[PDB]
């Protein structure tokens, strides 16, 4: 009822895909395009 | 590499079971024009069975 917004509440933000599991108690703030599967796409999205 | 397919509504299915699977020669050869494939990677399913 608060922070739902009308077609999606983008401000908050959530990372799928990380080249590694991160440990209890760690953070991890980085935004930028990283590995998603397990071929490196060196950077912009891509290259599946 | 077959040389005559079948239509698109008379398509044949070849049942793979009991084998090992390559997948570089299949992809990573650019033999092959493009491919479109969502859920895995070419390169995981190699190492996915």
């Amino acid at each position: 009822n608060l922070d739902s917004k009308v077609g999606g509440n983008y401000n908050y933000l959530y990372r799928l895909f990380r080249k590694s599991n991160l440990k209890p108690f760690e953070r991890d703030i980085s935004t930028e395009i990283y590995q998603a599967g397990s071929t490196p796409c060196n950077g912009v999205k891509g290259f599946n | 590499n077959a040389t005559r397919f079948a239509s698109v509504y008379a398509w044949n299915r070849k049942r793979i079971s009991n084998c090992v699977a390559d997948y570089s020669v299949l992809y990573n050869s650019a033999s092959f024009s493009t491919f479109k494939c969502y859920g895995v990677s070419p390169t995981k399913l190699n190492d996915l069975c």
